[PDB]
């Protein structure tokens, strides 16, 4: 699966 | 300004780094209502405040469902109906956070930008995606196609304001084309449109990397390594 | 249907479930359920409860300690808002932490502990280093003689769990051995009184290691990870002994 | 620094 933002 | 804003930044500042993101969220919610504009520090902290409590429970239902999965094959009615009320127990958690944040968005944050705070609305755009999108992992049937739909107008709208007015490598822009190319992947399963996407963004920031400040250079390459695993991970079978 | 779901299978269902969402609280809920239905617990059961309520506290201690730091460096700037506003917030989450105590206290008290019949010694003695666990925990943020009090009633619980633990089980057993080092934790970091900490630690320890020849390779894997932790502390607090 | 007591996860 793919990833979004880190915060 | 008529109650203590200075405080409840501080309570959330507070309860940030006490890792309890509820009443972080409380507190954000409270500073935002005051209707004022919010510093970028203030927005973070509002969208960190937010990300966490809704992620606990993204997190949570993508164990439950996948469980359900497995507990369907086996046919055992106790359980199936067990998981499933627990599953939807979570949903409705979920959901409850996504109106909250949604509906500051729509009546406070992006109401109160001036047509020129290109930025902010940008951020408030793609925010308001993220959480249409978060639905959208939940949904099902017409009310999953409602909230994919609205998820697209907020991500697309926030991708026309940022073409023309932010430069491609600002963090900002960049995190959008990589939650809008996610979407794509993941809720519209168009992977040629999510990898064109992350790609056009990727290249158009490379370009403009040459005259890169070194405090911008740290952050804009962060981002960019991760539109860069996706692409890697999407052009893979 | 949705989750008004009672029968006591169904509950232990939804506290492997919660468990696994990691959602505590609601896990918590489940066991404590299960607990007042009045019946024995399960080796599995004792532990879903004994997580629950361990994760409950555990966030909120967290919490509790990241605040108290942030109350000592902030006094010494001298700010009356800031000071009076940290010194609210702490003792909020006070109040959350010794409300989960007292419920899983009450628990132990009047069911688990209870019906506990004279040879059910394993079960006892889990209940009662709970029972000394949990009262160590308000002691953490106590003061005065509230301090004084439950610092008195976690000594008489992880004492009574010695004496019984002694006796009637081996060195050996992974509860035995928490025991010890919960006990060993609760000398040094509430009595401060490192030389019982340590003798107590060492003991359990050595105990340990005499037995150590003939265990199974299942036991074996369960107490040698308790055992380090022991040593682990052991080292720890004879490592800045008087220099 | 600390000393640990009993571990779960």
């Amino acid at each position: 699966r793919a990833v979004s933002e880190l915060d | 300004g008529l109650v203590d804003r200075e405080q409840l930044v501080q309570k959330a500042r507070l309860a940030e780094q006490a890792e309890r993101y509820d009443d972080m969220a409380a507190a954000m919610k409270n500073v935002t209502e005051l209707n004022e504009p919010l510093s970028n520090e203030e927005r973070n902290l509002l969208s960190v405040a937010y990300k966490n409590v809704v992620g606990a429970r993204r997190s949570s239902w993508r164990v439950i469902s996948s469980i359900e999965q497995k507990t369907s094959a086996d046919g055992n009615e106790k359980k199936i109906e067990m998981v499933r009320a627990y599953r939807e127990k979570i949903e409705k958690e979920l959901e409850a956070v996504c109106q909250d944040v949604l509906s500051l968005l729509d009546n406070y944050l992006i109401k109160n930008c001036s047509e020129t705070q290109y930025e902010s609305k940008v951020f408030y755009l793609k925010m308001k995606g993220d959480y249409y999108r978060y639905l959208a992992e939940v949904a099902t049937g017409e009310k999953r196609a409602t909230v994919v739909e609205s998820s697209e107008k907020a991500y697309s709208e926030a991708h026309e304001i940022s073409k023309e007015h932010m430069q491609p490598t600002h963090p900002i822009r960049l995190g959008l084309a990589l939650n809008y190319s996610v979407f794509y992947y993941e809720i519209q399963n168009a992977p040629e449109q999510a990898c064109h996407l992350a790609k056009t963004a990727f290249d158009d920031a490379i370009a403009e990397l040459d005259t890169l400040n070194e405090d911008s250079y740290k952050d804009s390459t962060l981002i960019m390594q991760l539109l860069r695993d996706n692409l890697t991970l999407w052009t893979s079978d």
